[PDB]
């Protein structure tokens, strides 16, 4: 039976406030029929695939050093890959949905909007399906076949691919962003103009959701890029660990801080 | 009932001061934020001042802005408006009124026609 | 019991499917239009820009649809109601704006001084406070010319006058005189310190020039109200 | 000055019709009042609180 | 000259009735009511939740059976619910968008709405084609429809901002009574168990009671500060409950002619949007501006309760005939159910 030691044990904890902080999140956009936005229903889709990677950790550790089967294992591992996938997948789909809706803002509210949210989240959560499936059906290294990647078993030749994609991803995060700051800079620029004397708000929320997204996740797709079989796992943990980071950051600034979510929060909690 | 009396009214000659007084019963005066209006003889009417619940909001128009001053007084339940350097333009029937709702900034249909929340007002004539 | 109760049921819910398949469409067509409600004074030229907008595309209120570029919007005129307004106005705090419309040159006594408090009533007022505000200051022509003769002075009804300057960011028309240059620019700054002393960033006022026979009266609302629309979203975003 | 002239004989009028009415001593009708407050208890279902198979929203 | 001694005449007829008034005031209720036990705590639950409204609810108005209700939302739409299966009914689309008011005929045979369009809308419920469409429209008023209640199948009152009042005839289609007086807009009226009377409150500050027949007024009550939004007869038709935007509920009795107690806490500084009695009219349900309603000891003055189940400001608020629950709807477009 493995000795479970040091990082693996702080993994779980951290994952533990995956399965709070996400559920109530999950719960909330639920309980509350007023939520249904395409907004909310991508920040849903959010939700749920980080509560699904932080189950997903939770499991994984209780199947490596609890059971010790690898089928479960390398399933679970699969899971972990599926649900990163998605959340890479629904950040992409709220960003754009950003800026499809501030560019067609008179347009916006009409069905095509609501034919097209429905799209968005099939292609994301079809990405996350298959990637997170590709190393189960054909393409494990539980045998020989190539140099193995640096978080066994999931096949380097898989990683890479995951990699060049998420690096697009964020090609098209940077670039939807710049045109949506374009926007905010006309609208801090008229602002600032009708009052007499002649911003912040709006780069400082900038700045987190682009540095949180890019200090958690460049780490390990920078060592799966560089990284081979025989490294450490001291880098493995150090850079997986700001991913799970990651469920934590991604609630609080999309469903806890908008206005709706925190009333219904103060009659929750307060339980009023 | 609600009431508002005012009192003051007379002739005055160019150049001459006044002090309009208006005594309101009915409510509560420290609760409401109260107005003086004018109608000119033949034509509508037109908003003179406004001051606030605790007199620290306080306006005028631009015709008598720096030439009047308005006040009040919590106590007596009284309001006061001070008219110095009286000009024949000024010749009016002056009212004073109140808001429809306490505790509002908002102060709506104060110079309608019809409105209920206001004096029989008191004529004010600037003749030689 | 299932005799009858149970037929009385399942048409009551087949009922309320056919209801709630119609309020779709019905929803659907409510959101796709924005609805503008318009606002004046007796001579603030509304009729005026109600004509203009109606040839190119007693009632209590009267009801304009027109679509610029594919976008539907509602304009909605108030006749027939009394001066009292401070109970239905409260049944326009939903629409995406209040197309405010005042006679610049009629400065009773003074129309222009009655008219800042139809709009700082709408500003202040509790219910009124999400509801975003477009200016039009009809009547640039009949201004220019009065100002130019110099019979009627700001001044006389608006002792600021004298200490305001023209503004470095203003971008007046060719050939427009300086003096009126200045004075139309004064109008809209008394909109404007009441348009910013409250909200905290809820609701903004977009000032425009405008002349009673300009064709281009469609593409400011059209700018406004895809930016009215604009700011809102952004709000909750916290990105402004 | 001739419509509020006669606005005000209108008024003056309805005063005067109002003012030759028979007024009941309050605490008669305080007592009133009470007697059907207290009469009416036991059939007031958001005073006393119903059983569950009362309620039909239940 | 004239003006001025009728003014005059008018302010001593005034304080004649004043002085007749004060020399009735032996006892006030409150000590004639100490002696009573108090209600306790009530404790209101809401249990039934009606979605399907685009924009903001105003009115709603129960039925005799105290089954079905009917609510006006400004998306032009008029839904009839029914309460105990949450299930909608009817929607009726408006030709005007905007609607104020709402009211349920007591036979179930008819409803009405009207608002800013002037026109008093009477719907027919029992169309022989099955659908239902505009049966009468009644367009003399000049000023905006406030509220308006149903006397019988053939006659309607109808409260609107040219501040007076309007009984009409739906076969005729012309006013067969108008009631004036009102200096204000009348917000709304309240009609009393035996329909032979009937209560307006202006922005006024104050509310008149009329006769139908008659067509005059018999007795003016004062004593609010801030205009009138709601009024209600207790359930014995001698006396009333107003509520103004001054955050306070005042009593009246009609066979005394002034008021008997008044209902306010300091903690309160909203309006009062809709006031409504219980059955048995010991308990007083107020909706008020800060998204709350509070319930009363109408012999009191006690906070008895609390309900806030609601998001945006409480417009409607009416107890059933039979008072088993209470409905609330309020400006989020949501109609919730109390009991």
């Amino acid at each position: 039976l493995p000795s479970p030691k040091a990082w693996d044990v702080v993994l779980c904890i951290s994952g533990t406030l995956v399965s709070c902080e996400n559920a109530l999140v999950v719960a909330i956009i639920v309980g509350t029929p007023a939520f249904r936005a395409p907004m909310f229903l991508l920040v849903g889709s959010l939700a749920v695939a980080d509560l699904l990677a932080g189950l997903g950790l939770v499991l994984h550790f209780a199947a490596v050093f609890c059971i010790g089967s690898a089928e479960m294992s390398l399933v679970l591992v699969g899971v972990l890959a599926m649900a990163f996938t998605a959340s890479i997948g629904s950040l992409l789909a709220i960003t754009v949905d950003r800026y499809l809706s501030l560019y067609n803002a008179l347009t916006y509210y009409s069905e095509t909007t609501v034919t097209r949210t429905y799209v968005m989240l099939a292609l994301v959560w079809g990405g996350a399906l298959g990637l997170g499936l590709l190393p189960v059906l054909a393409w494990n290294c539980l045998d020989g076949l190539t140099t193995c990647g640096v978080v066994y078993p999931l096949s380097k030749n898989h990683l890479v691919v995951l990699a060049i994609a998420f690096f697009m991803v964020f090609g098209i995060m940077l670039q939807l962003y710049a045109q949506i700051c374009r926007i905010v800079c006309r609208h801090a620029q008229q602002i600032a103009l009708q009052r007499h004397l002649l911003t912040r708000k709006g780069i400082a929320t900038l700045a987190v959701v682009l540095g949180a997204f890019a200090a958690c996740w460049l780490p390990f797709t920078v060592y799966c890029l560089l990284g081979d079989a025989h490294s450490p796992p001291l880098y493995t943990y150090l850079t997986l660990l700001p991913a799970t980071y990651n469920s934590m950051i991604n609630p609080i600034i999309y469903a806890f801080r908008n206005q709706d979510v925190q009333k219904v929060l103060w009659a929750v909690c307060c339980c009023c | 009932q609600v009431q508002l009396q005012e009192s003051g009214g007379g002739l005055v000659q160019p150049g001459g001061s006044l002090r309009l007084s208006c005594a309101a019963s009915g409510f509560t005066f420290s609760n409401y934020k109260m107005n003086w209006v004018r109608q000119a003889p033949g034509k509508g009417l037109e908003w003179v001042s406004d001051i606030s619940q605790s007199g620290a909001s306080i306006s005028y128009t631009g015709s008598v802005k720096g030439r009047f001053t308005i006040s009040r007084d919590n106590a007596k339940n009284t309001l006061y408006l001070q008219m110095n350097s009286l000009k024949p333009e000024d010749t009016a029937v002056y009212y004073c009124a109140r808001c429809p709702a306490p505790f509002t900034r908002d102060c709506f249909d104060v110079t309608s026609t019809t409105y209920a929340y206001r004096g029989q007002g008191t004529q004010v004539t600037v003749s030689s | 019991k299932t005799e009858d109760q149970r037929n009385e049921e399942k048409a009551q819910r087949e009922a309320n499917k056919k209801i709630e398949k119609q309020l779709q469409k019905d929803k659907q067509v409510y959101r796709a239009t924005h609805r503008l409600l318009l606002l004046g004074a007796g001579e603030s030229g509304k009729n005026t820009i109600v004509k203009q907008m109606r040839i190119l595309h007693t009632s209590g209120i009267f009801e304009t649809k027109f679509q610029v570029d594919k976008v539907n919007f509602h304009m909605f005129d108030v006749g027939a109601q009394r001066d009292e307004r401070r109970k239905w106005i409260q049944c326009f705090n939903d629409v995406t704006a209040i197309i405010f419309v005042v006679a610049s040159s009629s400065y009773q006594t003074n129309r222009l001084q009655a008219a800042l408090k139809l709009f700082d009533s709408i500003w202040n007022n509790k219910w009124l406070r999400d509801t975003s505000v477009i200016l039009f200051l009809n009547k640039q022509d009949l201004l220019a010319e009065k100002v130019l003769a110099g019979k009627s002075k700001i001044e006389d009804y608006f002792p600021e006058f004298a200490r305001y300057t023209t503004p470095e960011d203003a971008t007046p028309e060719p050939g427009e005189d300086p003096r009126v240059t200045r004075a139309k620019y004064f109008i809209r700054d008394e909109f404007l310190r009441i348009s910013t002393a409250s909200g905290d960033g809820r609701h903004y006022c977009y000032p425009h020039f405008t002349c009673a026979v300009d064709t281009e009266n469609i593409r400011r609302v059209f700018n406004d109200c895809r930016d009215i629309i604009q700011r809102m979203h952004l709000r909750q975003y916290e990105l402004l | 000055n001739t419509a509020s002239i006669a606005q005000a004989r209108k008024l003056v009028e309805q005063l005067k019709m109002e003012a030759n009415i028979d007024r009941i001593k309050v605490s008669k009708a305080a007592a009133d009042l009470m007697a059907y407050c207290e009469a009416h208890a036991k059939e007031d279902p958001l005073l006393t609180p119903v059983p569950a198979s009362e309620n039909p929203f239940r | 000259s004239e003006l001025d001694q009728l003014r005059q005449e008018a302010e001593q007829l005034k304080n004649q009735i004043r002085d007749a008034r004060k020399a009735c005031a032996d006892a006030t209720l409150s000590q004639i009511t100490n002696n009573i036990d108090p209600v306790g705590r009530i404790q209101m639950r809401t249990r039934r939740t009606l979605r399907g409204h685009l924009a903001k609810i105003y009115a709603m108005h129960w039925g005799t059976d105290s089954r079905l209700l009917v609510s006006a939302s400004q998306d032009g739409k008029l839904i009839i619910w029914d309460s105990y299966t949450t299930n909608k009914v009817h929607a009726i689309p408006l030709r005007s968008s905007w609607v104020m008011t709402c009211a349920y005929a007591p036979s179930g045979n008819y409803v009405a709405c009207g608002g800013l369009d002037n026109i008093c809308s009477i719907y027919n419920l029992k169309t022989r084609e099955g659908n239902v469409r505009v049966s009468r429209e009644l367009a003399g008023h000049t000023g905006y429809l406030s509220c308006c209640r149903f006397l019988d199948d053939n006659q309607i009152v109808t409260s609107s901002g040219d501040t007076t009042c309007a009984l009409w005839d739906i076969e005729t289609g012309q006013q067969t009574t108008t009631f004036t007086g009102h200096t204000g807009d009348v917000m709304s009226l309240s009609l009393a168990p035996d329909t032979r009377l009937f209560v307006s409150g202006a922005c006024d500050a104050s509310a008149k009671l009329w006769d139908v027949r008659e067509g005059m007024c018999r007795q003016t009550f004062t004593g609010h500060e801030s205009d009138i939004n709601a009024i209600c007869f207790f359930p014995n038709g001698n006396a009333f409950a107003t509520g103004s935007d001054d955050a306070t509920c005042r009593l009246f009795d009609l066979r005394a002619d002034q008021e008997l107690m008044t209902y306010s806490h300091d903690n309160i500084i909203c309006g009062i949007t809709s006031v409504s009695f219980s059955k048995s009219g010991r308990l007083l349900l107020a909706g008020y501006d800060d998204f709350n309603c509070n319930v009363w000891d109408a012999l009191k003055a006690d906070r008895a309760g609390v309900l806030a189940g609601h998001d945006n400001r409480v417009s409607c608020l009416g107890v059933t005939d039979d008072g088993m629950a209470v409905a609330t709807g309020s400006w989020d477009s949501f109609l919730k159910i109390w009991n």
